[PDB]
């Protein structure tokens, strides 16, 4: 199937009580392999998933050199943001980025990614062209003229076209087992009278990987989209997801209810019904 | 500009009384990212309680995990209790077995 | 792997 790498960069500012903290996290599709974070007892790249582990310590010490060098980089770049936006010295800040690549059902480069964000809010991104820059507001505008001046674009494309597909690549092959294992939901249908008029039908999908999945209700065949409620998707804890709908029937109407589950460890879509 | 969590408490396997299993706190949609989590027992704070690291969503807010083991029962009440900026007081969210 | 480069805002 098709497989995706990101980095995620958390960098906050906690003014009066030391410098910001830098985090970043590493991701294979759902799956989480490598944390660094600056506040650590002693700060290192550490392994989060078990075929990291099998690299060596040139491996480990590359990406901590890394982390370290974007720890000192980022408090910067608080600095420069706070001044951007005529900020006072008070107010805690966060800088976001996320970047990575993905890969079609071939293996192939199909697009790469490299967004920041500013207090949640969209800062500059790398353009799909990975050539070019969005900048959300004038702010913005100054780290985009760093960053033409600096070639940013350009090596992000040569990393994102090179060495992210190629470790992606590695990743994939040495965690084979489980990145490249789709585990489908088990479904089933649950029944909770509300009233005597009206009963809840809450479809479940439990022991799913990956988290990407679609839930519906049908009426007669339709989509109940305004009357379903749908929980976000969430995690088990042992690498699966969880997620349910739900939709008020009335009382003896509940066999017109239909549940239909897509998901890329099923061949075909299911449709389940209450089974009293 | 804030967000609020969303939370939900639910158990990662199927929940049988009397049968060991873990309790979920799944604390979401949220920015900034501190934000305090309490696993309770009874009202009482879970002492040993671990947490994802932090990471977020493509629409930057926050996530994170905060779990224990935990042997349910017909008795037992367990539930999580979150506070974040834009709380003015800690909300108490019970756990339902069948949510 | 981790971007190698800095890129100071
Ligand atoms: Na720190
Ligand atoms: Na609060």
């Amino acid at each position: 199937g098709s497989h995706s790498m990101r980095y995620f960069y958390t960098a906050m500012s906690r003014p009066g009580r030391g410098e910001p903290r830098f985090i970043a996290v590493g991701y294979v599709d759902d799956t989480q392999f490598v944390r660094f974070d600056s506040d650590a007892a002693s700060p290192r790249t550490e392994p989060r998933a078990p075929w990291i582990e099998q690299e060596g310590p040139e491996y480990w010490d590359r990406n901590t050199q890394i982390f370290k060098t974007n720890t000192q980089t980022y408090r910067e770049s608080l600095r420069n943001l706070r001044g951007y936006y005529n900020q006072s010295e008070a107010g805690s800040h966060i800088i976001q980025r996320m970047y990575g690549c993905d890969l079609g059902p071939d293996g192939r480069l199909l697009r790469g990614h490299d967004q920041s964000a500013y207090d949640g809010k969209d800062y500059i991104a790398l353009n799909e062209d990975l050539s070019s820059w969005t900048a959300a507001d004038t702010a913005a505008q100054i780290t985009q003229r760093k960053w033409e001046a600096a070639r940013v674009a350009e090596q992000l494309r040569a990393y994102l076209e090179g060495l992210c597909v190629e470790w992606l690549r590695r990743y994939l092959e040495n965690g084979k087992e489980t990145l490249q294992r789709a585990d489908p939901p088990k479904t089933h249908v649950t029944h909770h009278p509300v009233s005597d008029h009206e009963a809840t039908l809450r479809c479940w999908a439990l022991g799913f990987y990956p988290a990407e999945i679609t839930l519906t209700w049908q009426r007669d065949g339709e989509d109940q989209t305004q009357d379903t409620e749908l929980v976000e998707t969430r995690p088990a804890g042992d690498r699966t997801f969880q997620k349910w709908a739900a939709v008020v029937v009335p009382s003896g109407e509940e066999q017109r209810y239909t549940c239909h589950v897509q998901h890329e460890g099923l061949p075909k879509p299911l449709t389940l019904r209450w089974e009293p | 500009i804030q967000r609020t969590p969303k939370i939900q408490v639910y158990s990662r396997h199927p929940a049988e009384n009397g049968k060991s299993n873990f309790l979920n706190c799944y604390v979401s949609g949220f920015h900034p990212s501190d934000i305090e989590v309490d696993l309770l027992k009874n009202g009482e704070r879970i002492e040993k309680v671990e947490h994802s690291d932090l990471s977020f969503s493509k629409d930057w807010s926050f996530y994170l995990l905060y779990y224990t083991e935990f042997t349910p029962t017909e008795k037992d009440e367990y539930a999580c209790r979150v506070n974040h900026v834009t709380l003015s007081q800690p909300k108490i969210v019970k756990w339902d077995r069948d949510m | 792997l981790p971007f190698d480069k800095p890129t100071i805002m």
